[PDB]
């Protein structure tokens, strides 16, 4: 089979900029290159095929090229809906998508408004709302012990309009080891935060 | 957009095709067997009822040509995943047309068939400039700077294309 | 009116075997060929073979053959894909897509969600949390909850959480939403959280 190796991986870039996407094909793929566009929850969408030719519906920021084995994706200015994971797609011999770019908005950086909220077992959980960078550090500390190995993190993907993230972090505590404490802290580290910020109970 | 065109409900076309077809046909005379060399008329016209572009458990996708006094040329399609062909070239020729055929001892209509060579992959167009040859019982179809292309879901030709070995 | 229906979403047990279906309609069947991609967090988009309907010819990918069977039904329109061995990474959403080989023409089915789990359905225990407020919804088996603030009507500020894979092969979530500190007297709110597989609808107005 054709092998589709897709650069780079991952990459972040303001609104406005130039994203440019490769993808090398294991052998001449005679242009049957095609570009999508995936969103989640969402069958992925068409954006260029025939190497250059933009699909109906798409705006004309999008752009392909390329030729023999090398073949490129341009994004000439970058819209805060463009954050997705794109994909080259050869179809000259059977069908390759290539590995993936997840595109990430860069944007001015926002601090996180932090909120915890109190808990069979015991569950606190601990909110940081519509930061920038993705970059953040939540600390558990029941009477100041660092709580390691007993909480599940979960984020938000960018918002369509801020491109800001969100951040709940979960302590699963046994109702035994729980009952015990009472001081239970959540301390958040980012950029936006001159100092770590605790929130607590 | 092309000589011959099949379309679908939504106006689309499902076969398109370019040939100028030259024909040989031995027949029957009063006064000893006859060849007869012609070709496929400038106003030859594809007949809407009969060609099809395949019917769900039906039938096939299939162009057909009707020319001069009483004559149909049919391509019949088939295919798989990636490749297609012409399955069955059939050739329906009235014997009672006095200018094909002058002096033939039967009045009789015709019909010749055959498996052709015309081959392609799909989303590819068949391509065949030095023209491709099929041979039926009495018949032989030379079918000159042939462009064809079935299983279409556009009235216009794909850029890529499948040539004839006699093109190379 | 090109349509593909997909079956609905399957939880299989390592080891098992699963078969997806795809119904097609408003185009000639015979016409084009009908292709399987995968789409998982893990590898992305996979194409795994395509099958021609009318011939049953069906092209597999180097990484999908073998661990995938598909067979077509002309009768009723109805394409399949059979996987074997289910595995964790097996856990993902399959697409049905109508094309020859051109994407220009391709039609993507809405998709079916396959969990490999040997988990048991279990509803979800919703327990409530500028103001933040909330409701976590825990320990559910398995993936989707639907969750709303006021049957749809408080949409602006709203975060729902991907739900989070815990040790016991359960699943956990939760649904937030920032309303002014003023309005907490006055304007109450009720999250409306639906887990369909296990039939389940809690509705909790959230109040300290």
């Amino acid at each position: 089979d054709i092998q589709m190796t897709q650069s780079p991986s991952s990459l972040s870039a303001s609104v406005g900029d130039r994203v440019t996407i490769t993808c090398k094909a294991s052998q001449d793929i005679d242009r049957y290159m095609a570009w999508y566009q995936d969103k989640p929850g969402k069958a992925p969408r068409l954006l260029i095929h025939d190497t250059s030719t933009l699909q109906s519906g798409v705006p004309s920021r999008f752009s392909g090229s390329g030729s023999g084995r090398d073949y490129t994706l341009t994004i000439s200015n970058l819209e805060p809906e463009d954050f997705a994971t794109y994909y080259c797609l050869q179809y000259d011999n059977l069908w390759t998508f290539g590995g993936g770019t997840k595109v990430e908005i860069k944007r001015t950086v926002a601090a996180p408004s932090v909120f915890i909220f109190p808990p069979g077992t015991a569950s606190v959980v601990c909110l940081l709302n519509n930061f920038y960078p993705r970059e953040a550090k939540v600390q558990w500390k029941v009477d100041n012990a660092l709580q390691s190995g007993n909480s599940q993190e979960s984020v938000t993907e960018q918002d369509s309009k801020d491109s800001t993230y969100s951040l709940s972090s979960t302590l699963t505590l046994s109702k035994a080891d729980y009952e015990k404490h009472k001081v239970y802290a959540c301390e958040v580290t980012h950029q936006g935060l001159s100092s770590p910020v605790t929130k607590s109970f | 957009m092309a000589m011959f065109m099949v379309k679908n409900g939504n106006g689309t076309a499902c076969i398109m095709a370019n040939f100028s077809a030259a024909f040989s046909v031995n027949y029957d005379t009063k006064s000893g067997p006859k060849n007869m060399t012609f070709d496929l008329p400038s106003d030859a016209t594809v007949v809407l009822n009969r060609s099809s572009c395949g019917k769900e458990n039906t039938s096939d996708p299939s162009l057909v040509i009707a020319f001069g006094r009483g004559h149909t040329l049919t391509l019949n399609f088939t295919r798989n995943a990636t490749r297609y062909s012409v399955q069955l070239m059939s050739f329906v020729y009235n014997l009672s047309d006095t200018h094909l055929f002058p002096n033939a001892s039967s009045k009789e209509i015709k019909t010749v068939e055959s498996i052709t060579d015309i081959r392609a992959d799909i989303d590819k167009k068949y391509r065949c400039v030095s023209g491709t040859q099929v041979h039926m019982n009495n018949v032989t179809v030379t079918l000159h700077d042939a462009t064809i292309q079935a299983y279409l879901s556009n009235s216009s030709f794909s850029r890529g294309e499948t040539r004839c070995e006699q093109d190379r | 009116q090109v349509q593909l229906v997909q079956s609905g979403a399957e939880v299989k047990k390592p080891g098992s075997s699963v078969k997806v279906s795809c119904k097609a309609s408003g185009y000639i069947f015979t016409n084009y060929n009908i292709h399987w991609v995968k789409k998982s967090p893990g590898q992305g988009l996979e194409w795994i073979g395509a099958i021609y309907p009318g011939n049953g010819d069906a092209p597999y990918s180097q990484k999908f053959q073998g661990k995938a069977t598909l067979t077509a039904d002309t009768s009723t329109s109805t394409t399949y894909m059979e996987l074997s061995s289910l595995r964790s990474e097996d856990t993902a959403v399959y697409y049905c897509v109508r094309a020859n080989w051109d994407v220009a023409f391709a039609y993507w089915g809405q998709g079916t969600l396959v969990t490999v789990s040997s988990a048991s359905t279990k509803g979800p225990s919703v327990f409530p949390l500028t103001a933040a407020l909330g409701c976590l919804v825990k320990d559910y088996f398995p993936e989707p909850v639907t969750v709303s603030w006021n049957s749809g009507a408080l949409t602006s500020g709203v975060h729902t959480f991907p739900a989070v894979l815990q040790s016991s092969g359960l699943y956990s979530l939760s649904s937030v939403v920032t309303v002014p500190s003023s309005s907490l007297g006055t304007q109450t709110y009720i999250c409306n959280v639906n887990h369909k597989p296990s039939n389940t609808k809690v509705d909790k107005k959230v109040e300290p």
